[PDB]
């Protein structure tokens, strides 16, 4: 097993995960919008978002589980396809937050 | 009127009981079959002819309470059945190893009567006690990785578990009767 | 069952009731007989009450607010880590009081999670009740963690491989 | 070596295996209840490993930085022979040692007693933090990643030198992802 | 070759204590572990005792004969043997009258029950409907005079069914059991009208959890945990039998 | 409030279960809760005060169809809770009770109610009744550990001196030892005399 190989799966589920559960998109486009009205107007959101963990295991169970106990292989696809959302979002690297139930951990 | 402990279980001691009531195979060392040319056993519970007529060292098939009174004294010895051999109980433990998901067809009073006869007839083994003792170990920790594995499928519904012993049985019954009836009591709560 | 005392302790347990009309004389549920209860009145009431006049009324005469126990916070809660969670912390009758109100209002995603929850826990709980001695910290710990209900269970699922093994090794 | 170190496992996989008093196999019946449990340790008493085998208590109080890892590498292949099915994971046990040798009192402790196996009594006046510490290193080459890893027992271990095949003068780094690592406590004892 | 095995049968062809004793056994096994009361075998209790009196007599007149050939050893095991019988039967009545304790009141609604398909006195021993009637008055009078005196007139009844809680515990009819599929007492699979073929052609028998609309093959020769109303009439007729 | 009192009361029969599944032998039970009983009675007589007071007053007809209907089905209500506390703790002390005449008395008394003491009396009557009917042949009072030898050394914990047997004797002399029939001292060991199997 070497984790390039399924880099590529692991992002496009994190992709149908924030495409589901689209107050993430609302956010990183309300982030965008804010930043872009404060650069013209001339004070600056980051480039950050609080995933509610819970959302992300009644999606996927094994990514969710991925990111607690794996969070080396699992975070920085997670965070790439963030990124990707962002720069879908019309016109730097996108950083994740977490958030409930942590339970052992 | 029950104790608390009697109340939807047997104890290990009753579950001896039960196996005692098997027919065994066991050598006498005494004879009562008379010649043509006196107390006779007048049993109620199991049939009384193959002890009136005993002959010693040709093996005759009695109850295993008997069978036990007799090799308290030195007026037997109990012939180990076909099973509980060193090849037979490899045989098995090839079996548990290769078919994880089965248990072995092992007769259902297999661990109760191994107990019994390697405290009672230590002596009457044609194997070496010491290693069928651990054969026997070595069987009952496999099965125990079995119910293990098993107890991850409990349902509201029913359970299948084809060559349990009654005493691997009697030991998880408080425990799985338990967690089904509350699964069951669960999802009928919520039906309309 | 009628005198199952833990049954008895469960209906004792308190749920928070929105009542639903202006009843004259019933105040001294708010700690004075001479009031009126009023429409609107959240108060806490014993389950073995809530229970009945949350169907009695035509609107019943009290609705039943979510109770915290149920909070989509400790769903969450269980969700995550069934094990590792301290169901007595949360309530001492969880499953009991569970199995009440999945009764009470058909909740098919509270069944379903407390099935989840029970099986889950019910792995745990036999680890600790077949290793024996020949008590350990790792089993005092989790026992806490436990309901009168598991606890009940535990008890008796310990005590039967401990019997098994006394009979099996001593003679 | 490694064929006597095979042995010397093999000797003690009999000794869980085997022993025996009063119709209880004591050390597979502690071994699995410890692994229901989730703790990946042993506890022996020595009187038993004496009476099992005096040779084998020999071997292990004659040298028991070299031998005690062999005995833990036992247990960990009776764990996994005991608790999973062969042909259808769990870390390296730790030896608890139970024993009644004469004592000796921390004040006579010396140049003769190194490396021996000891038995004394005292208070513990402080604990410290539990530090980490490798079980087991996953090492690359910081220039050609030439990839290795050392397993290390605790008993006393470094890096390797240069590479095993230029890749410059002090060449090995370690991979901290899979790594393995295990808590070690220091304590004071008056 | 042409067969023959069944002419061999038809030329080889040319109660008992011990199955007293075994149905005894298997009376003691599913009253044990059924949630339910199970009737009572008058017939066959009514043979056992008087065995038991017949060989404690017997048992007796040795004893006399040896008082007033000389091998002890028969009269040990005839002893022992009466001992380890009377342990069965101690058991046997000792758990269903706690089961009489459990579900008296349900037991006086079978008797109150006009309708009832049972009437108390097949379920019930004559001792134990002594047993039911006399500790039913007995526990009575005790939470009258201590309790029941004191409540009003709504609320005396001790059997009240349409209170907030229901006061009559009966048998909780799916309760989980384990059973081991016998098959037919007899050996005769072509006789039975419930037995049918399984996939791999092996018998078994078909029965439908009511609850979850889902039918289950009990193979013959195999072991199941199943709820107790779904066996209910397989056991009754030992189809089945509770381990 | 109404039901307080109820739920002391089943924490007392709580306690005394587990104070009871504890141990092997019958642990003497707890002494009978007069005070909170007699309190919950009081209670009790209180609500059904409340009852009449109402039942007078729904011919003086103050919204009665309903707010006497609520007030009613309250109280109602809290009696029932209250007998079902107070039959809660009876049985359970019942069922000890009936447990401990089997394994003695059928064969501490202050902490009883008079009640449960002619209880008591009445139910040992009833077991005697029945070891004494039909069924006579098996003590029915006998143990439930099914008989695993019938020959047993037993030795004399306490002295009792010269005893006939069915066709013998026993001298309990203290210390001494016997190797015995154990259906001949049954009796014996249940009664603490004799130590051991
Ligand atoms: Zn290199």
């Amino acid at each position: 097993f070497a984790p390039d190989a399924v880099f590529g799966d692991r992002v496009r589920r994190f992709q149908e995960f924030l495409d589901t559960f689209t107050s993430y998109r609302d956010s990183v486009r309300s982030i965008q919008v804010y930043n872009s009205n404060n650069a013209a107007n001339y004070n600056i959101l980051p480039h950050r978002i609080i995933i509610s963990l819970d959302d992300l295991r009644e999606f996927d169970r094994s990514f969710w589980s991925g990111i607690l106990v794996e969070p080396a292989y699992f975070i920085p696809p997670a965070e790439k396809a963030l990124t990707d959302l962002a720069d879908s979002m019309d016109d730097h690297p996108w950083k994740l937050s977490f958030k409930g139930s942590f339970g052992a951990h | 009127s029950l104790p608390a402990h009697l109340q939807q279980t047997f104890s290990p001691e009753e579950i001896q009981f039960i196996v005692e009531n098997e027919p065994i195979k066991i050598f006498p060392r005494i004879t009562t079959r008379q010649k043509i040319r006196h107390t006779r056993w007048q049993l109620i519970t199991t049939d009384d002819k193959a002890l009136n007529n005993m002959v010693a060292m040709r093996s005759t098939e009695v109850v295993l309470w008997i069978a036990l009174l007799l090799k308290q004294q030195s007026k037997c010895s109990i012939v180990a059945p076909q099973w509980l051999t060193t090849k037979e109980l490899d045989r098995k433990i090839q079996y548990e190893k290769t078919h994880p998901d089965r248990f072995s067809e092992l007769p259902w009073n297999w661990l109760v009567l191994a107990r019994i006869l390697f405290n009672k007839a230590k002596d009457d083994f044609h194997d070496p006690i010491h290693e069928l003792r651990g054969k026997i170990q070595d069987l009952r920790e496999i099965r125990q990785i079995k119910v293990l594995k098993g107890l991850k499928y409990l349902n509201e519904s029913h359970l299948q578990l084809d060559n349990l012993s009654l005493l691997e049985i009697n030991e998880l019954r408080p425990f799985i009767t338990e967690i089904m009836d509350k699964l069951r009591e669960i999802h009928t709560a919520s039906l309309t | 069952g009628y005198y199952d005392i833990d049954d008895v302790l469960a209906d004792g347990t308190e749920f928070p009731c929105k009542f639903q009309y202006d009843i004259p004389g019933l105040g001294y549920l708010e700690n004075n007989p001479g009031r009126p209860i009023t429409k609107n009145t959240k108060l806490n009431l014993p389950l073995w009450l809530a229970r009945i006049l949350a169907i009695v009324g035509p609107v019943p005469f009290v609705e039943l607010l979510p109770p915290d126990m149920f909070s989509t916070k400790v769903m969450n809660a269980i969700k995550t880590d069934p094990v590792a969670l301290d169901l007595h912390s949360i309530n001492s009758h969880f499953f009991s009081l569970a199995i009440k109100w999945i009764m009470l209002f058909s909740e098919k995603e509270l069944a379903n999670v407390v099935s989840e929850l029970l099986l889950q826990r019910a792995q745990e709980l036999n680890h600790h009740a077949s290793s024996l001695s020949i008590t350990n910290i790792a089993t005092s710990t989790f026992l806490l963690k436990l309901e009168e209900m598991e606890k009940e269970i535990y008890k008796k699922s310990h005590e039967s491989y401990k019997d098994t093994k006394r009979w099996m090794f001593k003679k | 070596n490694d064929d006597d170190n095979t042995e010397i496992i093999k000797s003690f996989k009999n000794f869980i295996l085997e022993f025996r008093l009063d119709s209880q196999f004591i050390y597979r019946d502690q071994l699995r209840n410890n692994i229901l449990v989730k703790n990946y340790s042993l506890t022996v008493n020595m009187e038993h490993l004496i009476g099992y085998n005096e040779d084998i208590y020999k071997k292990l109080s004659d040298e028991p930085s070299d031998i005690i890892p062999l005995f833990e590498t036992a247990i960990t292949q009776v764990a996994k022979r005991i608790s999973i099915l062969s042909r259808a994971s769990l870390p390296t046990f730790q030896l608890i040692l139970n024993s009644n040798a004469n004592q000796i009192p921390l004040r006579d402790l010396d140049s003769e007693h190194v490396s021996k196996i000891v038995r004394l009594s005292g208070i513990i006046i402080s604990t410290s933090v539990l530090s980490s510490r490798a079980t087991y290193l996953s090492i690359m080459c910081r220039n050609c990643r030439h990839t290795t890893s050392i397993t290390i027992n605790n008993f006393n271990v470094s890096l390797p030198r240069s590479c095993l095949s230029n890749c410059g003068p002090d060449p090995y780094i370690i991979i901290h992802e899979s790594s393995k690592f295990i808590d070690q406590q220091f304590l004071k004892l008056q | 070759d042409i067969n023959i095995d069944d002419i061999l049968a038809e030329l080889d062809k040319e109660v008992s204590p011990q199955q007293d004793f075994s149905d005894l056994m298997k009376s003691w096994k599913n009253e044990r572990c059924s949630p339910e009361l199970l009737p009572y075998p008058h017939q066959l209790m009514k043979r056992l005792l008087n065995r038991i009196s017949m060989q404690s007599q017997l048992i007796e007149n040795i004893s006399m004969g040896f008082l007033d050939n000389e091998s002890k050893l028969p009269l040990l095991c005839m002893e022992t043997e009466l001992e380890r019988l009377k342990f069965v039967i101690r058991s046997y009545i000792r758990c269903r009258l706690s089961k009489i304790d459990k579900f008296s009141l349900y037991l006086r609604q079978l008797n109150e029950d006009e309708n009832s398909l049972i009437s108390l006195t097949d379920l019930l021993s004559k001792d134990e409907i002594k047993y039911h009637d006399t500790h039913s008055l007995i526990w009575l009078k005790l939470v009258n005079d201590s309790i029941l005196k004191y409540m009003p007139e709504e609320l005396q009844a001790i059997n009240d069914t349409e209170g907030s809680v229901n006061m009559i515990d009966e048998p909780d009819w799916n309760k989980f059991v384990f059973i081991h599929v016998n098959g037919p007492p007899d050996g005769k699979w072509n006789e039975d009208p419930l037995l049918q073929e399984n996939e791999f052609g092996k018998p078994c028998y078909t029965v439908t959890i009511p609850d979850l609309k889902e039918e289950v093959e009990l193979t013959i020769g195999s072991i199941y945990v199943m709820r107790y109303e779904v066996i209910r009439d397989l056991l009754r007729d030992d189809k089945v039998a509770l381990i | 409030m109404y039901g307080d009192l109820g739920n002391k009361l089943v924490l007392e029969a709580k306690r005394t279960k587990q104070l009871y599944a504890r141990s092997n032998q019958d642990v003497n039970l707890p002494m009978y809760h007069e005070d909170i009983i007699r309190n919950i009675l009081k209670e009790v007589s209180n609500l059904r005060k409340n009852t009449e007071y109402l039942k007078e007053q729904q011919q003086l007809g103050m919204l009665d169809d309903k707010v006497a209907k609520c007030q009613y089905f309250v109280t109602l209500l809290c009696m029932e809770r209250n007998k079902r506390c107070l039959l809660a703790y009876q049985r359970l002390r019942t069922d000890i009770l009936d447990s401990m005449a089997w394994n003695n008395n059928g064969l501490d008394t202050n902490n009883l109610s008079h009640q449960e003491q002619e209880y008591l009396k009445e139910y040992c009557d009833l077991i005697t009744d029945l070891k004494s009917g039909d069924l006579v042949d098996i003590d029915l009072s006998g143990s439930l550990v099914p008989p695993s030898d019938v020959f047993i050394d037993v030795r004399v914990l306490k002295d009792a001196g010269e005893i006939q047997t069915e066709y013998g004797v026993f001298n309990l002399i203290k210390d001494s030892q016997f190797f015995v029939r154990q259906s001949d001292v049954e009796r014996l060991i249940q009664q603490g005399y004799l130590q051991k199997i």
